[PDB]
Parts: C-alpha cells; structure tokens; sequence
C-alpha cells in the first residue's frame, strides 16, 4: 500500500481528550494541498539600564503554533476517479463548513479538530477562513471554488504539565564512579556547593572524603517557606 | 539499429469513440516527448557548481494534422466540449509500424481531451488543399516495444 | 584538511557558563546556508531645547545583536554523499527540533545554543 | 597542433549501465563547455573601469543525438527517473579518437542525471530517419590529456 495516493482527512470530535467523534463529522479532500506551513515563537524579557553593553536575558513564554494550507473543489469532469453530480460541489462545500465552521449547541462552541496525512498529526481550532467561487452553470449552480484556511493549537493542561515535567524540589540518586568527589556533585544537583554536609549526613557517612565505587547515594529536596 | 527504422508509416486509433477508416489516418503527428522541471540551490562553500533538485514531469499537447474530412467521430466530439463544456476523456494508441504492417514500437496516451480545432485559411489565387488540425492535452504516456 | 568542506554545527547546553552538554542535542547540517548576516544598533538621549541650532546627542546604551539563516532539508537522491531513507526528512526535522525549540523540564526553559 | 584534429570520430561510454555496443554509438554530442558568473562594483573615484568579481563555475547540459534504437538500456534507465522518480546518478566518458581509434583526449564526466528525452515528429510525405534525443544534468567535468 505504499503506491496508493492518501488523501487529507479532518475528524471533529466532542471532548478535549478527543476520544468522542461527532456523528458523520468526518471530511475527506478530492483534491491535497500543494504545501503546508508551520510557525514558532519564543518570546524574551530584554529590559536593560542606560550606560551598559548588553542587557540580560530572561526567558518568558513559549506562544502558540500555527498552520495554514490551501485546498480547491471541482466537479468539471476532468479529474479521473470521480463523477459529475448534480449539484456540483454544493454538498462538498455544506459539508466542509459542518465540520470545521458550525456553531454546535450540545458544548456551546466549534468543534475540535484533528487534521491527519501522511506524517501529520496536528489538534486545534479555526481561526480564520475565506472562499471564493469561480466557476458556475447557466443556472447558476457553482463547479469550482478555492478556500484559504488557517488553524491554531490546543494542549489541554492536564497534559501540558505532564509534558513539562519540571523537576531542589524532588528526590534524586546516584552511584559514585571513580573520580567523584561530593562538594562537585553537590554543585551539579543543587546548584552550589555547600550543601555536602547536609547530604552525609542523610547517608551515614563519616569518611565522607574518600567515597567508594559502588555506594548509591540519596539527594534529598530543599525544604520551603 | 544496425539500420534503424524511417518515420513515415504509422497509425492513430482511438478508445471511446466509434471507429471509422477515414478517422484513422493523418498527415502527421507530433508531441511525443517529456522533460523534468527542476530548482537551483548555492550552499556556502561549495564553489564548483549549484544543486539542482527535480520537482516534477511535464508533457506537450499532442498535435494531429490531415486534409479536411467533413463526417469525422473525432470532429463531432470535439464539438461537444467546444460548445457545450462537456468534456469526456478517451485513451489513444499510436503506432510506428515495420514492412509486415505490424507495430516496431507503440505509444499509449492516457485520459486526452481536446483544447484546439482549426482550418487553414483560403486564397483564391493558389491550389492547395484544405488542411484541418486538432490539439489534445492529456496526462502521460507510456511506451511498449 | 584545507580541502574538506566543513558542515555547520549547533550543540545544547545546560549552564549559562557553557561547560555542561544536553546528552544527545548536537546537530549537525547536511547542506550549509548561502549566507548570514548581523545586526548592531546604538541608542542615543536627543533632547533638545527651543531655538538651538544643535544637540550634543548622548550615549545611552548597546542594544541585543542578531542573527540569521536559512536551511535546506532534502532526502530525494541526487545529492552525492547521502543515502535515501526510509521515512524522508521526519527524523532529521525531529531532532533539529529537539534541540534548538523544545522545551527542558530540568532547567524549566529551552536550551543555551 | 601543426594540422589540428577533426571531429567526426568519438566514443560515448557510459559506468553504472549494463553495456550494449548499440549504446555507444550517436550521430552527435554536445555540452562540453563551462562560464563563471560575475559581479560589478563602482569605486567612487575610479572613472576608468567597473571592477568585476567572480561568484560561480557554471555547466551546460549534455545532450546526444541517434537513431531511435528500441532495446536501449540507457532508455530504461531514463524511464525509471521519468515515470518513477528513482534517480541513480551515473558516470560517463566522452572520448575523441585518433586514426589508430585510440583517445587523443577525453572528458570525464561526473554524476549524471536523465532531465529530457524525445522523438522527432514524424510526416507521411517527407524520406526521413526516426531520430532520439536524450539531455543529461551532470555537476562537473574534467579533462585527461
């Protein structure tokens, strides 16, 4: 199956953990888009005093991503695979905006999103769409449109601290190796090092100078207020 | 080939459309070639040469020519996407024949459809015949020999 | 080794001193960048007061410096040196992510480079 | 030299391709040239000259021309890149021979690549040969002599 041509599918779904699909709240594309594109920002703390050469650094916060992609409908009838319809891409369009643009009165909100090809996994929420209609029948019944669309990014917050696993706080431990020395790994775990005397004695140790090779050590936290 | 083949016996059929003797022969033939589109890229310090990177198959148009026949099938499904935009793709084969009539090498072209139909203009003062010719767009071909 | 054509390198650290690598977080570029460029601005105190021909404009202070580049991913095969992979460019994009964006639960921020 | 060369007599080899003396022999060869795209830059107080810098070697194409041959290896190797996008980069030597058929010199060209082929139109009314053309991207040459 790795000569069949996937397809670009978006999914709506009713919860933040995205486990309830919305019933036939499911599209699929005719067409894939040529490209896609992603977008990252970092944002810094750069407040300096008058008279100095270069100001100190202070990370902030880490913002939301972004993706953007363009898609196109037509039912002429020369892409082979597919059929003319009736109607010509009046259930396409109806369809689309379903999933992706409606109000939905059982949350109270738009829908949740995830947008899946190929490598892609991307979770989030509409911002921003435009549709333009090109070509129609006599009738007035349109057979071809362009539609530009751009999505944002959620993490629920349960999961993002579980993702930033933040750890002079926690319980830490090791095994000595030759060339150890207890004021240097002290300095590596806490951040100064002047704290080996707190840490022997939460060991036992008395010839804390010489430490052997095989002893495992406990590094207990900090305590606060 | 130790001697290799001459250009001037072949033959055009079509798929999808009634057959008839007369929509099988033409003057000429031409468009049967293919080229690959490619981008440029300098990488700092490399100074020999740039890269360059394909990005995709591109075709001509398939161009047939012959002397003005005024019942044609080809003609009247031309017509049909000319006029009306109602567009139906067919399949065609073109064949470079041997002594016994038989193909040396054939071409198949795959989901064509017409974008040009033309006559050449008239002059009352010089004999010559009249001359039709027809344009196809289509996907791609492949080859078999 | 004047002959070998070096390839761009961004490695990870730990500390604001630069002493303690990020284990595994060294990136290494398969195609080199066409240029960089720099950036350097200075800041003046240009007050002045009503019918003065001049100021003698003061020094206040060196803003932050910048750079930047732009890369080129391709796993397509016309390039001598490389080998097609399986799966593309998704691991070389996932561990160029990995260290220079993503964010370290040890140090509670993103990496020194 | 004292009477210079002529060029109607030469070898195209190609490494990476099973061989055929069949795929060896073509009616012409061209390509082998190269230029170094400049700069310009004023100098205020020089009104004598413009001075100019170099930036890039730059090469050509390679293009060879044939008989149409339909058992060619080389055609099968362009039509896995065309069809496909599997791309195998080759080497190839282009020779000039002397009246014992050995090289007076020779040009070694380096990672080669198919970006065209095609076949001349064919015509009812005109005594011609069906003749092949095949265009190759390399990234450089060097010369033995």
């Amino acid at each position: 199956s790795e000569g069949k041509l996937e397809k670009l599918r978006i999914v709506a779904y009713k919860d933040s953990k995205f486990s309830d699909e919305v019933e036939n709240g499911e599209f699929i594309t005719l067409l894939n888009p040529e490209k896609y594109k992603f977008q990252y920002r970092v944002e810094q703390n750069e407040d300096q005093a008058s008279g100095t050469s270069s100001a100190p650094i202070r990370f902030n916060k880490i913002l939301p991503q972004t993706l953007e992609f363009d898609f196109l409908f037509d039912r002429t009838g020369v892409i082979a695979g597919y059929e003319v319809t009736e109607d010509g891409i009046i259930n396409d369009i109806d369809h689309f905006k379903k999933v992706v643009y409606d109000y939905n009165g059982e949350k109270h909100k738009p829908n949740y999103l995830m947008i899946t090809w190929g490598s892609l996994l991307f979770k989030g929420y509409l911002k921003e769409m435009d549709i333009e209609y090109k070509l129609f029948r006599p009738d007035g019944t349109p057979i071809r449109a362009m539609a530009t669309t751009k999505i944002g990014e959620f993490v629920e917050e349960e999961l993002r601290t579980a993702q930033e696993n933040n750890q002079p706080d926690m319980s830490h431990y090791r095994t000595v190796k030759e060339g150890d020395t207890l004021p240097l790994m002290t300095y590596r775990i806490y951040g100064d090092s002047k704290y080996y005397l707190e840490v022997a004695k939460a060991n036992g140790l008395t010839n804390f100078r010489r430490l052997k090779t095989g002893t495992e050590l406990i590094f207990p936290p900090l305590q606060k207020q | 080939t130790y001697y290799p083949p001459s250009s001037f016996h072949f033959l055009v059929e079509f798929t999808g459309i009634d057959a008839k003797n007369n929509d099988h022969e033409f003057q000429s033939v031409s468009g049967l070639s293919v080229d690959i589109d490619t981008e440029e890229f300098a990488e700092g310090g490399e100074n020999r040469f740039k890269h360059k990177f394909p990005v995709k198959t591109k075709y001509p148009n398939l161009v047939l020519k012959r002397g003005v026949l005024v019942d044609s099938k080809v003609i009247s499904w031309c017509r049909d996407a000319i006029e009306d935009f109602e567009f139906k793709p067919i399949d065609l084969t073109v064949k470079l024949l041997n002594e016994e009539h038989q193909p040396l090498m054939t071409w198949n072209v795959v989901h064509a459809y017409p974008v040009k139909w033309s006559v050449e203009d008239f002059n009352a003062q010089e004999s010559k015949m009249a001359i039709e010719s027809v344009e196809l767009s289509y996907n791609y071909f492949k080859t078999i020999v």
